[PDB]
């Protein structure tokens, strides 16, 4: 059975402890609870071949951003998270893919732009601009709600379905 | 900066920010759950690195500031009933029904161990551990 490692990266309140444990556990709280580094595995079936998610739930925050270095140079895809209703953590993406660039030594890294918290009626950020994010960088944009389930397979899927393609 | 690293089963892990006064036990019990873990399956140990001895065995009421700095594992119980699934393939000539879903299923996915079965898109609904009391 192949392993693939993720990374969940994103600013911090993004909502990216709350996709990993929908996507493991079936499950939402609404409780803020810091991550500091958090590693999951979980047997998916993608496309009709059973897989093991190694899946790494990080720190947004500066403090940890050589934690991140580390965590980011074996990981093998990438992703990245912003809530819809934020515009600065929209914008602070840019960020964790230039991180991303740094530890890997390329722009062809497995990596999926995701709009969380779509659930919401406060959004400031609009489906058109991060598609145009996402098309800027060459990768998919994926919308989402860890409160509803929506697009949760989706973005991990669809993460899968790149590192596929890379590894071709 | 009051944080232990614990390894966890199945080669996961967690850094638990401790709270004073709190046991390992109430640090830890959330992330087993959300891994799909009971507490009541499982031991915590202090990783030793010496030799003639990898890990000893803690209480888990133990207190958790105490052990701040260190690391520590959470391993099964001996012989527990848990494990990893055993996907397969399968098709269903006879009418059948998801375990995740109730829908009809036709072609889908099984565990050889525990017979669970399941849509593809259904999948990530499955328990984390295969259960197996056979
Ligand atoms: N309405 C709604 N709330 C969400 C959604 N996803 C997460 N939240 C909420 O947003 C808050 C932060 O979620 P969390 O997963 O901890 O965010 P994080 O990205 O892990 N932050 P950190 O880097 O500090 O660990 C929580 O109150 C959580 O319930 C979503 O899709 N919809
Ligand atoms: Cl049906
Ligand atoms: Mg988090
Ligand atoms: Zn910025
Ligand atoms: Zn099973
Ligand atoms: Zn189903």
């Amino acid at each position: 059975m192949t392993e693939y490692k993720l990374v969940v990266v994103g600013a911090g309140d993004v909502g990216k402890s709350a996709l990993t444990i929908q996507l493991i556990q079936n499950h939402f709280v609404d409780e803020y609870d810091p991550t500091i580094e958090d590693s999951y595995r979980k047997q998916v079936v993608i496309d009709g071949e059973t897989c093991l998610l190694d899946i790494l739930d990080t720190a947004g925050q500066e403090e940890y951003s050589a934690m991140r270095d580390q965590y980011m140079r074996t990981g093998e895809g990438f992703l990245c998270v912003f809530a819809i209703n934020n515009t600065k953590s929209f914008e602070d993406i840019h960020h964790y893919r230039e991180q991303i660039k740094r530890v890997k030594d390329s722009e062809d890294v497995p990596m999926v732009l995701v709009g969380n918290k779509c659930d919401l009626p406060s959004r400031t950020v609009d489906t058109k601009q991060a598609q145009d994010l996402a098309r800027s960088y060459g990768i998919p944009f994926i919308e989402t709600s860890a409160k509803t389930r929506q697009g949760v397979d989706d973005a991990f899927y669809t993460l899968v379905r790149e590192i596929r393609k890379h590894k071709e | 900066s009051n944080t232990i690293r614990v390894f966890l089963p199945n080669k996961q892990r967690t850094v638990v920010n401790v709270r004073n006064g709190m046991s390992l036990h109430d640090c830890l019990m959330k992330a087993l759950k959300v891994r799909g873990l009971q507490p009541e399956c499982c031991a915590v140990f202090r990783l030793l690195h010496e030799h003639k001895g990898k890990k000893a065995r803690l209480d888990w009421n133990t207190d958790a500031a105490s052990l701040i700095g260190e690391e520590l594992q959470v391993d099964f119980l001996d012989h527990v009933p848990l494990t990893t699934h055993n996907f397969a393939r399968k098709t269903f000539l006879k009418l059948a029904f998801c375990d995740i879903c109730q829908k009809f299923l036709l072609n889908g996915f099984r565990c050889q161990t525990c017979g669970y079965k399941f849509h593809e898109h259904c999948s990530t609904k499955v328990p984390t551990m295969c259960v197996d009391w056979s």
